[PDB]
């Protein structure tokens, strides 16, 4: 009765709350390094293009 | 065939000993035939004679 408001109301940054199992979803918080190795055969030379 | 009008564009060059850049000639040329091309600077050797 007494409980009060739980992480998925009163959280920060946006951030959504779930329970089985236990997750923060989608904190709009700092930011994300994302690095690709692509391969040669992807790109199309100056002289196609 | 004479050539005249002649420009040469280098799309890309890379120093890479395969044949690492390309050279599109734009050109103006009297008659059609066979033609032989060659490099008056020892620094660049070009693949097509």
């Amino acid at each position: 009765k007494e409980r009060g408001a739980s992480l998925q109301h009163t959280a920060p940054f946006g951030c959504q709350i779930a329970t089985n199992p236990v997750r923060a979803m989608n904190c709009a918080v700092g930011n994300m390094p994302i690095s690709i190795d692509i391969p040669d055969a992807a790109f199309t030379r100056v002289v196609d293009a | 065939p004479s050539l005249t009008d002649m420009s040469c564009e280098v799309p890309a060059c890379t120093h890479s000993s395969d044949f690492g850049g390309v050279a599109i000639i734009k050109y103006a040329a009297s008659k059609k035939g066979k033609c032989a091309v060659h490099s008056m600077t020892n620094a660049v050797t070009i693949r097509e004679a």
